[PDB]
RNA sequence: GCUAAACCUAGCCCCAAACCCACUCCACCUUACUACCAGACAACCUUAGCCAAACCAUUUACCCAAAUAAAGUAUAGGCGAUAGAAAUUGAAACCUGGCGCAAUAGAUAUAGUACCGCAAGGGAAAGAUGAAAAAUUAUAACCAAGCAUAAUAUAGCAAGGACUAACCCCUAUACCUUCUGCAUAAUGAAUUAACUAGAAAUAACUUUGCAAGGAGAGCCAAAGCUAAGACCCCCGAAACCAGACGAGCUACCUAAGAACAGCUAAAAGAGCACACCCGUCUAUGUAGCAAAAUAGUGGGAAGAUUUAUAGGUAGAGGCGACAAACCUACCGAGCCUGGUGAUAGCUGGUUGUCCAAGAUAGAAUCUUAGUUCAACUUUAAAUUUGCCCACAGAACCCUCUAAAUCCCCUUGUAAAUUU
RNA sequence: CACACCCAAUUGGACCAAUCUAUCACCCUAUAGAAGAACUAAUGUUAGUAUAAGUAACAUGAAAACAUUCUCCUCCGCAUAAGC
RNA sequence: CAUCACCUCUAGCAUCACCAGUAUUAGAGGCACCGCCUGC
RNA sequence: AAACCUGCAUUAAAAAUUUCGGUUGGGGCGACCUCGGAGCAGAACCCAACCUC
């Protein structure tokens, strides 16, 4: 502990205090970096690359309309509506190796991702699901059991 | 679960032991008795160093009362005995003055002999050859 | 550990009756400066650090973890011969001393653990052969676990109860990531 | 002083009694049995301290907030106190920061 | 508290051989919690240490302190259980073996003082053993002579050797 | 300078 | 009285020592 | 700082730090300049245009507003149209 | 060998479970524990403050009825310290158990008794034979300090090296703590036994599991995720607030009483002078007879006197011929309990072994008895240069003028930088 | 001959007494787990006992047959009230 | 400090102090009798 | 008509909470606290507080 002093007796001064100085967190100016966070939308990313990763080893099937639903039955995607998640954007990463007839709903999609699923004779679609009916999407099986 | 030190009696035994010959209250109070013991360990470990020093003044003690009853002195002696390549050291010349006195008479003799062949040599100029017993034998 | 509590509980310097009450005034009187009759430093006191019980030492291991020392528990018995494999539990007789000689007669060894299916279909020979004895445990295959198996030198399992482990255990090396308890429906849960 | 002269009774431990033989029964409960049980719902003892763990301010907090309206009331003006100083010991005392 | 005097009086030697010496008895007496100090107590039992049965009485009858009746007394009955029960010839004959004073069982008062002040003041109580022994008191160690002076002296420049050598 | 007293402490009668 | 064997049987073997010291056999 | 709350036991965030820096999630904090609306009048253009940009904080800044806020603000967000989205990863970083 | 030393129960702690007790006769709100007469009296009303903000003045967590999660999120706030939801989600729930204590422990408890205080209130200490005490011929031996057994012989931190040998010879300035530096004549310790002081998060590291997935819903993820291990003390103020308890001492008052010889004098807050009250001077005493007394000498002693009894005024106050007097032997603001384990940048203390690395640039600060950052130091990791240094090179001034320093290939070396 | 074996604060290690628990062990140990886990020091707490110290201080008028008498003091005494 | 004496200030009145009173009174204060001198 | 009560304002009374920033042996009287330059570290950088201007 050393010798004497606030160390010694554990009276150590809070995180951030400077001794009595303008703290350094303090003296900087406040910026909305931050503001209204909690009520911006998220979406996770689902690129090509994962996509065709999912068809390939069969957990995700072309041959059935695919939604979100399904995205996360071949844990493909995790979804947190409780995080103000809103879906999945469908992302342009590794279009040129994607080559799947599919009918795919997403709830964004880039211009570029949208042209490589058509290119091949897909449909891609995009649908809004609300926070609530998003938790029912993701997890029908727990929603089924609260008899509603 | 409450401990509670069961076997604190041994651990005082292990230092009273080296008190027992103590005088007064440190050799029995424990409290008294540490500050003793360290110190007295502390003294052993010095003492050490003293027992060698003291050693070798005793036996130059030895070495020069033995030399003076040849009318001779320890820097002589010494001295004199390396220039003749015997490599005796204080011990063992102590010993030969106590137990060997006509070998100690040898030495100192031979010490003096060797003395003055070096005042021989002082006064010439070199040309003159080397005392008989300061001759060097050269190791290769 | 997971599923020790520890009642042990001691009182504080505030939870110790009395002592509010400063016994002798700050300076004057010559002895050593206290503030209450009831500090740690004083006979009768409170304890400084002192159990604070009741406390739980609850945690719990990856599943695949905990299924994975099953397997282990299992490998370690048969690369020993200490594990040997039955087709059921009947016995002849209900005698408890028929199976401690059937036991010594094989060189099973000084405990056997007697491992079976399920809890309604054990067998009555074998239930109160073992219910009068010690070192010779009867347990469903759901009660299975290393602590008991490592306990015991012997350890005996029937075809089913076989069965019923490589069913269980192989689940957990090709699953899914759970999406949600596995005790809510699935498409293939249980098997 | 402070050892004993004579030696203790001897400890014997019955190494094969009902609760040594059967510890640790059914603590796969949950894997072996299709996850209908869960092994935390194994633990006996107060009941909030049923498959939760936490530091000392922990345990008192969620001790007053599920039993506090059955806790007698020296008890409780106990636990009140212990919670007001561990508040402060922890967020205000100690080496780091 | 600890009774070993007592104890020390029952034991029992076995028969000596016809050619062994005479054992002299050796009597074991003492008498406990004794309203006295054992420091007040203690020059009573130094001045009757070594000397005979009947010369012990003498001195304690005149000294003018309390522990010199109380001496006496345990004497007394010591003298009379020598011949009663240990089998001595002659009472006269004992002499003063060991004799010492033993802290007893005290209490604590309180000795009140001024400005409200106070002491804590014990009732001290002491123990007196004596130890007999049949036979003429040994006679007193002769003071050392020049003789004995200078025998010891010569002794210890011939004991002495060459130290720190061979 | 202000006079301080400090009353003696009477020990409990039991001891 | 301190719960705990192995320091009460560690000084019997002392006072054994001591008994020795006091009473040789023979 | 609470290291432990009142109520739940957790530790708590301080919000005079979300209201002024941001956090990018490779580690780096992101903050304003002190007084880049104060008395603009009187400073160069060249003073003022170092003081309306953000810039980072350094090894002890960033650590110190790291024991500063919860597990929250250090998650991965992954906002539509987001400025700051590509700073949220480092390139070509060697030690 | 005395004093002593040892012992295993009494009982207790924490949980679970279940919602607990109080009429045998007599007495008990008046002065409780008192057989037996006209009352009319009636309860309810935000807590505060300590403390944190390094002051403080707004503010500062205190179960309010479901664990978990949402979430320390939305919000609140000298927008500082800190405070903090909800919608929504949704689990088990078998008293008879203990990696709880074993007489300085566990409740204070053998007992709220003894004892202390007017009261509120505070609050102990301790017991130990054996199957048999209707066996006391007992219940061996050994163990702290203290003693006894057994006083002492030049000289000296009391020991060490030694020695034939205790001493004599030689060598050696007690320990802890606090300071630049303590033999220090600075602090603490008579001594023995028992008791008595490092509690935890993010991140990082280490070791397993699984792996673009991890986790026994929720959460994180651009190799992560899960689990474990591993880091944050003790004693001490003067205070402040709330609610009680105290005017049997004392301050003043109320009710109804009592006392004051003798003499000179006169219808006297007169004089002398007893009882009585007070306490001027000196001496004794100073753990005393006495937490304010004794002896002598003094002031008053028919008055604003002294005094017995009962009652009243209570602490944000009372009372006061104001001495900041007195209000139950610490009154510039009583005492007790509670808040309270108040707080203390201050003092003191901080308990096994062994090894290793390891000291002096500064800045800011209601700041210099402190803290924060840097520097220095440590550990782990990564990477490649690090130190030493050949020339060359680094300003003119006010006219001139030092030891040198920076930079620095070789070379000698093994470090340095970064995470 | 041996060789980690002479710095404050701090930091990194390797060992470890006693105790409880799991399993061993069975004249007192092993491997692990856990914790009220180690005292020459806080004018520490309690208890025992020293030191000062057998010191300071304290006490009973005389003779006698223990009938009594003598010497001296009396600023006390007896009762009520209050208290006990 | 209090104290007669002096002086200042406040108050025109009742059913619990002042008070069962009424400005020749009551309260809050200064000063310390008296006598002489003085302000206005 | 008037009063009482209540709400909201305005004075006054009596109180309530809280604090005494540092530097110059002390007090009094004054000065001082940030920034730039010189005496001021002669030659890379930094560095002489107090002090003098
Ligand atoms: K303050
Ligand atoms: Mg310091
Ligand atoms: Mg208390
Ligand atoms: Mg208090
Ligand atoms: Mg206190
Ligand atoms: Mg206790
Ligand atoms: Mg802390
Ligand atoms: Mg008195
Ligand atoms: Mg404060
Ligand atoms: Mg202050
Ligand atoms: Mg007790
Ligand atoms: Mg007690
Ligand atoms: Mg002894
Ligand atoms: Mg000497
Ligand atoms: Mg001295
Ligand atoms: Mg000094
Ligand atoms: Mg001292
Ligand atoms: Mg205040
Ligand atoms: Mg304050
Ligand atoms: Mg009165
Ligand atoms: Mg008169
Ligand atoms: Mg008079
Ligand atoms: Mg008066
Ligand atoms: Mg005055
Ligand atoms: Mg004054
Ligand atoms: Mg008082
Ligand atoms: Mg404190
Ligand atoms: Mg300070
Ligand atoms: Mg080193
Ligand atoms: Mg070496
Ligand atoms: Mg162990
Ligand atoms: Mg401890
Ligand atoms: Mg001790
Ligand atoms: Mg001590
Ligand atoms: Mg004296
Ligand atoms: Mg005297
Ligand atoms: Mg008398
Ligand atoms: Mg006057």
């Amino acid at each position: 502990r050393g010798h004497k002093g606030e160390r010694q007796r554990g009276t150590r001064p809070r995180l951030g205090f400077e001794g009595g100085q303008t703290p350094f967190y303090i003296r900087i100016p406040k910026y909305g970096f931050n503001e209204g966070h909690s009520f911006r939308r998220q979406y996770k990313p689902l690129s090509l690359n994962r996509l065709q990763y999912l068809i390939d080893l069969g957990r995700v099937d072309p041959s059935q309309p695919i939604d979100l639903t399904q995205l996360v039955n071949g844990r493909g995607v995790t979804i947190q509506p409780l995080k103000r998640d809103y879906g999945v954007q469908l992302v342009e990463e590794g279009a040129d190796t994607f080559t799947a007839k599919v009918n795919i709903e997403v709830q964004l999609a880039s211009e570029l991702a949208i042209a490589a699923i058509e290119k091949n004779g897909g449909v891609v679609t995009t649908a809004f699901y609300d926070p609530r009916s998003l938790d029912i999407v993701c997890k029908p099986v727990p929603f089924f059991l609260r008899g509603q | 679960l409450r401990n509670r030190v069961t076997d604190r009696y041994f651990r005082i035994q292990e230092v009273l032991k080296h008190a027992r010959h103590f005088r007064g209250r440190k050799n029995r109070c424990y409290r008294l008795a540490v500050r003793t013991v360290i110190r007295a360990f502390v003294k052993c470990t010095k003492a050490r160093y003293l027992k060698k020093k003291n050693m070798r003044t005793l036996w130059i003690n030895r070495i020069t009362a033995a030399s003076q009853e040849h009318g001779l002195k320890y820097p002589a002696l010494i001295g004199n005995l390396v220039k003749c390549q015997v490599e005796l050291n204080r011990k063992v010349l102590a010993d030969l003055a106590i137990y060997e006195p006509k070998t100690f008479k040898s030495l100192a003799a031979l010490a003096s002999r060797r003395r003055h062949e070096g005042f021989a040599a002082a006064l010439g100029d070199g040309k003159e050859p080397e005392g008989i017993f300061s001759r060097v034998v050269q190791y290769h | 550990n997971f599923k020790r509590i520890s009642y042990a509980k001691t009182k504080t310097r505030a939870e110790v009756r009395g002592g509010g009450r400063k016994p002798w005034p700050q300076k004057g009187t010559g002895r050593a400066r206290h503030g209450s009759i009831r500090s740690p430093l004083w006979r009768g006191g409170g304890v400084a650090h002192g159990p604070r019980g009741p406390t739980s030492y609850y945690y719990m291991l990856p599943m695949k973890v905990r299924a994975l020392g099953l397997k282990v528990a299992l490998t370690v018995k048969l690369a020993q011969d200490d594990l040997h494999i039955m087709d059921s539990l009947e016995l002849p007789t209900g005698d408890p001393q028929y199976l401690t000689e059937l036991a010594h007669y094989r060189r099973w060894g000084d405990s056997v653990l007697l491992v079976d299916l399920t809890h309604e279909e054990m067998p009555q020979s074998i239930v109160e052969a073992t219910s009068r004895l010690k070192t010779f445990n009867l347990i469903p295959a759901v009660g299975l676990n290393v602590h008991s198996m490592l306990k015991h030198q012997t350890l005996v399992l029937t075809l089913p109860t076989v069965a019923f482990l490589e069913d269980k255990l192989l689940w957990q090396d090709s699953r899914y990531r759970p999406l949600y308890p596995f005790s809510l429906p699935y498409s293939d849960f249980p098997r | 002083i402070g050892i004993r002269l004579t030696l203790p009774p001897p400890k014997v431990v019955d190494r094969w009694n009902e609760k040594r033989a059967m510890f640790g029964v059914y603590d796969n409960i949950g894997i072996l049995g299709n996850f209908e049980k869960h092994p935390k719902e194994l633990i006996r003892g107060p009941i909030w301290l049923r498959g939760w763990k936490g530091n000392e301010l922990q345990r008192c907090i969620r001790k007053r907030k599920m039993v506090g309206s059955r806790m007698f009331a020296d008890d409780l003006h106990n636990l009140n106190k212990r919670i007001r100083y561990l508040y402060k010991h922890f967020n205000r005392h100690g080496k780091f920061r | 508290i600890s009774r070993k005097w007592e104890k020390k009086n029952k034991i029992v030697y076995p028969p000596q051989l016809p050619g062994e010496p005479r054992r002299p008895a050796e009597i074991y007496h003492c008498r406990r919690q004794i309203k006295y100090s054992k420091d007040k107590m203690w020059y009573l039992a130094k001045l009757i240490r070594g000397m005979s049965i009947d010369q012990a009485l003498a001195q304690l009858e005149f000294n003018d302190k309390k522990g010199a009746k109380i001496i006496k007394e345990v004497l007394l009955e010591a003298q009379d259980m020598a011949v009663r029960d240990h089998n001595v010839e002659f009472r006269s004959n004992l002499y003063i073996a060991e004799s010492t004073s033993g802290r007893g069982q005290c209490l604590k008062r309180i000795r009140y003082h001024g400005r409200g002040r106070f002491g804590i003041m014990e009732k001290v109580y002491c123990h007196y053993f004596v130890k007999l022994v049949e036979g003429p008191p040994p006679p007193p160690e002769p003071p050392k002579t020049a003789v004995a002076h200078a025998k010891e002296y010569i002794q210890q420049l011939r004991s002495r050797t060459i130290v720190h050598t061979l | 300078t202000k006079k301080r007293f400090t009353p003696p402490i009477y020990q409990p009668k039991f001891k | 009285v301190k719960k705990g064997f192995r320091a009460a049987f560690r000084f019997q073997k002392e006072l054994e020592r001591q008994r020795l010291l006091r009473c040789p056999p023979p | 700082l609470t290291y432990f709350s009142a109520r739940k036991g957790k530790r708590k965030t301080v919000k005079a730090v979300i209201d002024r820096f941001l956090r990018l999630h490779c580690g780096l904090w992101v903050r304003r300049k002190a007084g880049y609306k104060k008395k603009l009048w009187k400073k160069t253009p060249a003073r003022k245009k170092r003081l309306r940009e953000f810039v980072f904080c350094n090894k002890t800044q960033s650590k110190l507003l790291d024991k500063m806020t919860t597990s929250f603000w250090k998650r991965r967000n992954w906002y539509v149209d987001d400025p700051y989205q590509k700073y949220h990863d480092r390139t070509n970083l060697k030690v």
